[PDB]
């Protein structure tokens, strides 16, 4: 049990990481929106063009990634 | 002996989310890639994608077996 | 809420309600200083967030101490 | 024969003249109630507004309260009433500082003077009809029972 | 003779050369992939017919027949029932002892231990227990025999055969014109006549000539073995006349008008059948007679060929008042062009209709031996209160099509959508302060009773010991009909049901049904049922009445019915369709399906089901808590969700382990749905290029470029999964609560 | 070219989508254009309005309220003689649209660019080069 | 249970009063088709006929419900 | 307002403006593309920010940019 449970904390963890660092490298710009920079940390979107832009913003990962840390603290 | 452990491991995951979040932060506002040329830091944003697609690889690998073995159990 | 309803449903139940409060009588008397716009995007994201961190929080610090006291082991 | 017209023959304004909106009986009522009375002055709308509203706090509060099955039940009824009278006067008192710029005009609700004038009678006339309805519950034994007194 | 049959022969040829190109159906599908959105638009946009084509006669064809090829499924799956319980069940042994057998027509194969599914259900039987009520239909049709279910399996096959035939005839070889389609009072006629009135005329047929004399035999007492077939009373009259001596007249009582003979088998007894706990039969018999001479002549209302008759577009015409402007002009033009139209009143009228079945239905059990099954009272509400909200918002959703698409202001000016439209604000802005109101005076006396009793104050509670919220209206409305006997329905013998007062009724010592008292609990259970059915009306009607502009977004209708933004701007206009309404108003219908399904479920085990003592004491599933712990929320959380979650989780090991396992599935299927609902697809994009990154790095990069799902589709695969995983949690968490102490 | 206030306006029945009291204390839109028919069309704020033949005149509160309606008016009856105008409570109107006689989708002299930037969108500097300095993005 | 009769030459009375009732109600109220020799049509009589068995028989029903007979 | 800026990559399409419901954008004549015309915005005051130019832009990145900004009762859609 100790060593599913650690697996789990494993995949949290680096879940939690895989947000937070697609957020941190991915904050100045990407093919979605590569002048991300331009526009700030906190920004809501960059519109319903180019397929949707929701949560594309640096702090949306943080958003997102604030319950995958929950979940792991949980 | 609960309340301690409970409280200060949500007090590290809130920290550790901030960290990322902060570096973020830093990515967007105080980066500048002149003064930064073929550093550590600029070599990590070079190769952002081989980080997310292996973080991404080892988030699932984990998952799919972790909760495989424990829904198998089940 | 806040996470899964977003901002066009919510500013228009709000341009209803300014519409009501400028229409009832005895009610039109009292005047908004700042214009009710709902929540942003970002600013939703946030309250949604501190809310699920907040009730994740009280609901097991609740369940953590209330099952260790009650239990005493 | 049709009820509902454009509002004030006006059909791009956002509001439809209805029988409920503007019948006689609802322009009426409407000028009769102090607050669009003709005639009448900030304070004394107040005082009128402000009896009324005091009048009927003091019973919810008396009745469903938590003292509501002590014998002080009334004196916390109209303490609790006085109290929620304090709130709503603290509330008009901050929404007529930041509403209304200062002018010299007293005689309309909506200017700095005059809604100190309408704040002033309603904490008047709102612990005095507080305090009436003290007074009238107090004297009849059928106003402390729930109409329960006849059975 | 304006009333035709016109079809154009041979219109669509039947070959496999568009099966073979996906996307044939539009011109945006049909150039084939380029991201792995086209894979998504695909499906999403197949039955959207009017997307496709121009015509409403290609429209209506496709309708026409993709409907024959839903009756095709509905009759497979029905032979498929039939099948499974001739050759996969226990029925004949249920058939002996319905009170003790539990019915299962499903078996598992032994492959990885999961032939602990088949548990002992009696009868010398091991399987899958079932919980769809088939067992006391086919005991009420009085089946009594395998061999007949085989061949109910059979017919069920062949109308499936004779309906996928009919779509491919009357797509490809024969279809009808738009004119034959655009005959409302034609349809209406023989929908009313001819399927509503000789369906219920042949089924009450059906009822007089085999339900009842099979199921008189069988409460007397008859083994199902020695019960003559079905067809020896159809010739044997004198045999028929033993059990109902009326049948010595024969038919010159109906001719002669002396229809008082008849009254052995067509009586209005109203109550239960002391011995099965059902409905008379007699008196479903009568029913069905009486709803079929109605529903026949209903169908005789409206004009078609011969001049008697009804133009509906002169009724609708004529009925305007000072109120309404030029009154119903315009509806007929709609409701006969607009498909949508149709869909938005009937799914709304479907599941209206099947909410009330699930309330009648428990209340009135119908079924011999089906109210002594709590399983299947509990299933069959659940699933019929789940059927009914769902197409409830499917109505809403295709009011919004409608809206968006098929509303012509030009032939809709001054009437009675230009004018709800035009005061839509008033509309929306009452609707909102009823919803907050009753949010407030109903949800907020639970929070005053959780925080009064969480302070030690039950004295200042909302109670029946304390402050009662009596339902006065309720109680007097039960009086009305525990006194309706004898007095205001003087021919009936006893109540239409004993949920209003009177008796208790136990069958196999289970209570079959029993007054259902009315107290505090009960008051604010019901206004949150007042609250939250109001709120998902204020969702979907807010999504009506928005659909095509608000001040928000002046030209909505451009955007289309399902858009997912305008933008950030104007603040942000995420969710601004009439799409995100039907999106929103799903989780308020789940939301107040799930408050019902609760209430009944709790209400029904702690103060109707049990068992009957000596002395007729009824001991019920939860002893009565109901009454002095559904006022608090914590009672909820704990003598309801807590106390009967216990089935489930200690169900492993056991036949119900499945249920355990679905209850983790769920679970585990809803909370993935928060990954679709609170997140957004760009971060999603983002994450996909490193991983097409990756796949570049290795030359493995699919030509077909994946793409994050769109956001209207993020939100539909979020709803979808949140609705799976939360029904699938209560249908877990019921089933194994309710075949474990019911 | 200033605004007739004596035009004669659409048949409305009226509706509760029109403006609210920031139109007669912040600012006002109409819009006006010449019609060959008397027929109905759709309102921005609601349901059906009709508009007479000749010159109508319409109030609404916002300039996509303005612009909504002259699209409507454009692509389904052929109106190209729309003039959007800003009317503040002063008194003052301000013609809006289209600006200067001609379409803004169609070249016209004398417009002078705004907005424009010399250089394409990924050659606009980073945020810690212009941090703590007054200097702008776009260069 | 409502008491009802065999047929009898009163319940013909009543049948074929209802049913001439009808009738001359068709021939007044039927929008759209010598008082009786225009316009009368199968349908016409037959819809009248089939109303007046409908009112024909609830009248038989409640006169023997009530006593009238 | 809202910050509505043009790039030099714009062909002149003159979708942008078509898209714009507020009217903000409008042609000039501009001799860096084939078509003599660029994208301008003399009107991001009544820019409501819903960044259909943006979607109507068929340039591989949008030579018209919006920029969120500060907000008014003309750049938030405001009919009250
Ligand atoms: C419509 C309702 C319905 C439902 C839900 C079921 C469900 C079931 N049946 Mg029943 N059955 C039905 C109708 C139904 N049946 C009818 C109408 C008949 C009469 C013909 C039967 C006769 C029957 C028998 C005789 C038996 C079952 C059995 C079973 C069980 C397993 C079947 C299985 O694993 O097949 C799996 C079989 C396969 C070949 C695997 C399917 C894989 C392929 C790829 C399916 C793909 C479909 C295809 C892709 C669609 C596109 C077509 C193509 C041109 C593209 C399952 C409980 C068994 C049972 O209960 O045992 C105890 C059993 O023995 N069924
Ligand atoms: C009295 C004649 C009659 C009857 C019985 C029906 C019956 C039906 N029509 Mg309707 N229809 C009629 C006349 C009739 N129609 C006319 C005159 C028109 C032209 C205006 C239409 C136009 C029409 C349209 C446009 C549509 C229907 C649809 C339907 C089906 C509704 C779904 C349902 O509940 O089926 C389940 C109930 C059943 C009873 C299934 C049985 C199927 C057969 C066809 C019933 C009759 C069998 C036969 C007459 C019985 C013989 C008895 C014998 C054993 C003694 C149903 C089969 C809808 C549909 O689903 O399309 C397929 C649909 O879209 N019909
Ligand atoms: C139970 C809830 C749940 C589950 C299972 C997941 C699962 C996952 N999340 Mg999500 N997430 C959730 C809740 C959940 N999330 C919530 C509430 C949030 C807050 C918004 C997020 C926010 C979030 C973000 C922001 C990110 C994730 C990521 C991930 C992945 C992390 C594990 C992984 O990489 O491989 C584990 C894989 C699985 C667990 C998938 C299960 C395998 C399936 C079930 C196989 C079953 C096949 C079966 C036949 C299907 C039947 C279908 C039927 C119709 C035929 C995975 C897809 C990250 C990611 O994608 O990294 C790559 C990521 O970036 N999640
Ligand atoms: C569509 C449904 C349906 C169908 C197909 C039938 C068919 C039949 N009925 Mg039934 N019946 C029905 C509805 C139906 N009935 C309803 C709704 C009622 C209630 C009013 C009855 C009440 C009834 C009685 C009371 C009798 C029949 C009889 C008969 C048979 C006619 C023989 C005859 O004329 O002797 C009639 C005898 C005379 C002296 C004349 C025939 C099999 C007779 C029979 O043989 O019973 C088995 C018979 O006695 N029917
Ligand atoms: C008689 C009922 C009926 C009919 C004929 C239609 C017909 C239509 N609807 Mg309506 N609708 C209905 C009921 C109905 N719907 C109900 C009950 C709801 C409420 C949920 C809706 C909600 C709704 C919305 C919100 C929309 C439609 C749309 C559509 C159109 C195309 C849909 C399409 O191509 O999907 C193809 C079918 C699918 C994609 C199936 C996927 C759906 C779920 C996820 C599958 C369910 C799986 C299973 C039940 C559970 C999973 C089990 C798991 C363990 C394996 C078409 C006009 C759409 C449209 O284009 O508008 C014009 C649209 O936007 N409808
Ligand atoms: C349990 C969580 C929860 C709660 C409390 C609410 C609360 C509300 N929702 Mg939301 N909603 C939720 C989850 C929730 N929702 C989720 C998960 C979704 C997913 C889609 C939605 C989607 C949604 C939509 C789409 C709509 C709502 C609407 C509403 C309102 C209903 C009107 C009402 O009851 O007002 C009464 C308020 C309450 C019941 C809140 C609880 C307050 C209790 C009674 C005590 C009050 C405490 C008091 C103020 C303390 C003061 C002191 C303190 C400040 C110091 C209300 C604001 C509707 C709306 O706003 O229009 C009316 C609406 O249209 N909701
Ligand atoms: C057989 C084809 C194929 C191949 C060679 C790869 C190769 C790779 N993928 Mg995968 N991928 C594929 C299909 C494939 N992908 C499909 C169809 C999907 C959609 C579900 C994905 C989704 C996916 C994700 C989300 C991730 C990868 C990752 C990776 C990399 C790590 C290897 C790994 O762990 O795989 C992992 C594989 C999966 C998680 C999904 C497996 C999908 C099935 C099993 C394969 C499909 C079979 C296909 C239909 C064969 C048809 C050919 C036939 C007609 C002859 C590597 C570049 C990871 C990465 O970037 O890390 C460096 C990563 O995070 N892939
Ligand atoms: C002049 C002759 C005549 C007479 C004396 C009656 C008298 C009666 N009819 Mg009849 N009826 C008549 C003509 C007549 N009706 C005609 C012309 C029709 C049209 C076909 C009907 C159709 C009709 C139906 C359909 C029913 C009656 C019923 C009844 C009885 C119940 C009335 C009541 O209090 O319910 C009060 C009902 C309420 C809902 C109160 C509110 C009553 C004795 C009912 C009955 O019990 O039959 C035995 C019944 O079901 N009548
Ligand atoms: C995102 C972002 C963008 C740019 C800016 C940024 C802020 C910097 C950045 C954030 C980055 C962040 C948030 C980075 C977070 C980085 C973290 C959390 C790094 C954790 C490091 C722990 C180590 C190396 C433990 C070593 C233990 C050892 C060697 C034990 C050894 C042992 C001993 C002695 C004893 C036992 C035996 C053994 C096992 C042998
Ligand atoms: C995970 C996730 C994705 C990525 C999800 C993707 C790309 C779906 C791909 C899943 C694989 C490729 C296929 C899924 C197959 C499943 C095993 C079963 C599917 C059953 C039906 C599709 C047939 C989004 O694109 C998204 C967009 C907007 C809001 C939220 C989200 C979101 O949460
Ligand atoms: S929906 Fe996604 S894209 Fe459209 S506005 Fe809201 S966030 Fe920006
Ligand atoms: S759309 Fe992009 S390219 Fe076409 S004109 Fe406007 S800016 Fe220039
Ligand atoms: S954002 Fe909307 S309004 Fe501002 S410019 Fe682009 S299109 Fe015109």
């Amino acid at each position: 049990g100790d060593f599913l449970i650690h697996h789990a904390i494993a995949l949290a963890l680096h879940t939690t990481t895989l947000i937070l660092v697609k957020g941190a490298l991915d904050a100045r710009g990407s093919k979605l929106m590569p002048d991300k920079k331009d526009f700030g940390y906190a920004f809501p979107c960059d519109g319903p063009g180019r397929g949707g832009t929701c949560d594309i913003s640096a702090w949306d990962a943080f958003y997102l990634s604030m319950f995958w840390m929950l979940n792991t603290i949980g | 002996q609960s309340a301690l452990y409970t409280h200060h491991q949500y007090i590290a995951g809130f920290l550790m989310v901030g960290a990322f979040a902060h570096g973020a932060i830093f990515f967007v506002r105080d980066y500048d890639p002149e003064q930064n040329k073929n550093n550590v830091l600029a070599r990590i944003l070079d190769h952002k994608e081989a980080i997310i697609s292996h973080l991404s690889w080892v988030s699932l690998f984990l998952g799919f077996h972790t909760l495989g073995i424990y829904v198998h159990n089940d | 809420m806040f996470l899964i309803s977003w901002r066009g449903y919510w500013q228009e139940l709000i341009e209803t309600l300014v519409w009501a409060h400028e229409r009832t009588p005895l009610a039109n008397l009292v005047r908004w200083k700042d214009k009710p716009v709902a929540l942003s995007i970002v600013q939703a994201r946030l309250v949604g967030l501190i809310h699920f961190t907040a009730g994740y929080i009280f609901t097991y610090a609740a369940f953590v101490i209330a099952s260790t006291t009650g239990k005493f082991g | 024969s049709q009820f509902i017209k454009p509002y004030n023959d006006d059909p791009f304004v956002g509001n439809l003249a209805t029988p409920v909106s503007t019948s006689s009986f609802t322009k009426s009522l409407l000028s009769n109630l102090p607050a669009y009375r003709a005639g009448l002055s900030p304070l004394l709308r107040g005082v009128e507004i402000g009896l009324t509203h005091g009048y009927f706090l003091v019973g919810p509060f008396y009745k469903l309260g938590p003292l509501r099955n002590s014998d002080v039940a009334l004196l916390s009824g109209f303490f609790s009433a006085l109290g929620l009278i304090v709130i709503l006067v603290a509330c008009l008192t901050i929404y007529g500082v930041v509403s209304f710029e200062e002018t010299e005009a007293k005689d309309q609700l909506q200017t700095a003077k005059g809604w100190r004038q309408f704040t002033s009678g309603w904490l008047v006339g709102s612990v005095g009809g507080a305090s009436f309805a003290y007074i009238l519950i107090s004297n009849i034994p059928f106003l402390q029972t729930a109409g329960m007194s006849m059975l | 003779k304006k009333v035709s049959i016109t079809v154009d022969r041979d219109p669509v040829a039947t070959s496999f050369e568009k099966w073979a190109q996906p996307g044939h159906f539009s011109r945006t599908l049909a150039k084939g992939p380029k991201t792995t959105t086209w894979i998504w638009n695909l499906h999403a946009d197949v039955h959207d017919f009017d997307s496709h084509t121009n015509s409403l006669e290609d429209i209506s064809r496709k309708i026409f027949s993709a409907h024959f090829g839903q009756l095709s499924i509905i009759f497979l799956w029905l032979s498929g029932m039939y099948f499974h319980g001739a050759r996969f069940s226990n029925y004949s042994a249920w058939l002996s002892n319905p009170t003790a057998v539990k019915p299962s027509a499903q078996v598992v194969w032994p492959i990885v231990g999961q032939e602990v599914l088949n548990g002992d259900v009696g009868g010398g039987f091991q399987g899958v227990q079932v919980t769809s009520g088939f067992f006391q239909i086919w005991r009420s049709s009085g089946i009594t025999s395998e061999v007949e279910l085989y061949w109910c399996a059979l017919a069920g096959l062949i109308m499936s055969g004779l309906m996928i035939f009919a779509g491919w005839f009357h797509y490809h070889k024969a279809a009808p014109k738009l004119e034959w389609f655009q005959n409302a009072e034609s349809m209406l006629n023989h929908h009313l006549s001819g399927l509503l009135g000789l369906g219920c005329l042949s089924w009450a047929g059906h009822q007089i000539h085999v339900s009842l004399p099979v199921n008189k035999l069988l409460d007397a007492g008859v083994a199902p073995q020695e019960i003559p077939l079905p067809h020896e009373f159809l010739v044997n009259r004198d045999l028929m006349a033993q059990l109902y001596p009326s049948f010595s007249k024969g038919l010159v009582p109906f001719f002669t008008l002396n229809w008082s003979e008849y009254s052995d088998f067509l009586t209005f007894k109203g109550g239960l059948n002391p011995v099965t706990g059902g409905l008379w039969l007699s008196d479903t018999a009568h029913h069905h007679l009486a709803l079929a001479v109605l529903f026949i002549v209903a169908g005789h209302m409206y004009r078609t060929n011969w001049g008697i008759g009804h133009s509906m577009k002169e009724i609708l015409e004529a009925h305007k008042g000072p109120f309404t402007g030029e009154g119903h002009k315009g509806l007929y033009e709609i409701l006969t062009t607009s498909w949508h139209a149709q869909l938005a009143i009937n799914l709304a009228m479907l599941g209206s209709v099947s909410i009330i079945v699930a309330h009648h239905m428990y209340a009135m059990p119908p079924y011999p031996y089906i109210a002594t099954d709590y399983p299947t009272q509990l299933s069959i509400f659940t699933h019929h209160m789940w059927i009914g909200g769902f197409c409830v918002c499917g109505g809403a959703a295709h009011a919004g099509i409608f809206m968006v698409r098929d509303y012509n202001p030009a032939q809709n000016y001054n009437n009675l959508l230009d004018r709800v439209i035009r005061h839509r604000d008033a509309i929306i802005s009452h609707l909102n302060w009823i919803c907050i109101f009753l949010g407030f005076h109903s949800f907020g006396l639970y929070i005053h009773n959780d925080t009064m009793r969480a302070l030690g104050r039950t004295q200042d509670m909302f109670s029946d010991t304390a402050i009662q919220l009596k339902p006065v209206f309720a109680q007097w409305v039960q009086s009305i009909h525990t006194l309706a006997p004898g007095n205001t329905t003087p021919n009936a013998l006893a109540t239409a049901s004993y949920a209003f007062g009177g008796d208790v009724v136990a069958v196999g010592n289970k209570v079959a049904m029993m007054p259902i008292s009315l107290g505090t609990a009960d008051f604010m259970v019901h206004h949150i049922h007042a609250f939250t059915i109001h709120v998902t009306v204020l969702i979907l009607l807010k999504g009506v009445l928005f659909s095509r502009n608000s001040r928000l977004i002046p030209d909505k209708a451009n955007l289309g019915f399902r858009f997912p933004c305008d933008g950030p701007g104007r603040g942000g206009t995420c969710q601004s369709s009439a799409w995100d309404s039907v999106f929103l108003g799903l989780f308020w219908m789940y939301n107040c399906i799930s408050v019902v399904i609760f209430h009944f479920s709790w209400k029904m085990q702690s103060d109707v089901w049990g068992t009957v003592q000596s002395d007729g004491t009824v001991t019920h599933i939860t002893g009565g808590n109901f009454a002095q712990s559904a006022i608090t929320i914590n009672g909820w959380l704990r003598d309801f969700l807590w106390a009967q979650a216990s089935q489930v989780i200690q169900s492993y090991g056991s036949a119900l382990s499945a249920y355990g396992l679905i209850f983790l599935g769920a679970h585990f299927i809803w909370a993935f749905s928060l990954m679709f609902l609170f997140s957004g697809r760009g971060y999603w994009q983002e994450l996909i290029e490193s991983i097409v990154w990756a796949h570049n790095k290795l030359n493995v990069a699919p030509a077909i470029q994946p793409r994050a799902l769109s956001i209207t589709q993020g939100r539909a695969v979020g709803l979808a999964h949140y609705l799976l995983g939360g029904i699938g949690t209560t249908w877990a968490f019921f089933l194994a609560r309710i075949i474990s102490v019911g | 070219e200033t605004l007739n206030l004596q035009i004669p306006s659409p048949t409305f029945e009226g509706s509760t989508g029109g403006w609210l009291r920031a139109a007669e204390v912040e600012e006002k839109y109409a819009i006006t254009w010449t019609s060959p028919k008397e027929q109905v069309f759709e309102m921005p704020t609601g349901g059906a309005a009709i508009m007479r033949q000749g010159e109508n005149l319409l109030y609404l509160a916002r300039k996509e309220q303005c612009l909504a309606l002259a699209t409507q008016v454009k692509n389904s009856f052929k109106i190209t003689d729309y003039k959007v105008y800003r009317i503040f409570p002063s008194g003052e109107v301000q013609y809006l649209h289209p600006k200067d006689g001609v379409f803004p989708e169609k070249v016209n002299a004398g417009r002078v660019g705004v907005g424009n930037v010399s250089h394409s969108i990924g050659k606009n500097l980073n945020p810690a080069q212009i941090k703590f300095t007054s200097k702008s993005f776009n260069g | 249970v409502p008491q009802t009769v065999a047929w009898s030459a009163k319940t013909g009375a009543v049948m074929v009063l209802s049913n001439i009732l009808c009738i001359v109600a068709g021939r007044y109220v039927i929008q759209v088709k010598s008082g009786s020799f225009a316009g009368f049509g199968l349908p016409e009589l037959l819809a009248s006929t089939s109303l007046g068995h409908i009112v024909g028989s609830g009248a038989i029903l409640g006169l023997s419900y009530v006593g009238v007979l | 307002s809202h910050s509505v800026k043009v790039y030099d990559t714009c062909i002149g399409c003159t979708q942008c403006v078509r898209a714009c419901p507020c009217d903000v954008l409008e042609m000039v004549s501009w001799d860096g593309c084939k078509a003599g015309q660029i994208a301008s915005a003399p009107r991001t005051e009544d820019c409501i920010g819903c960044k259909r130019c943006e979607t109507a832009c068929p340039t591989d990145f949008l030579s018209v940019r919006v920029y969120l900004g500060g907000e008014t009762t003309r750049s938030m859609g405001l009919a009250y």
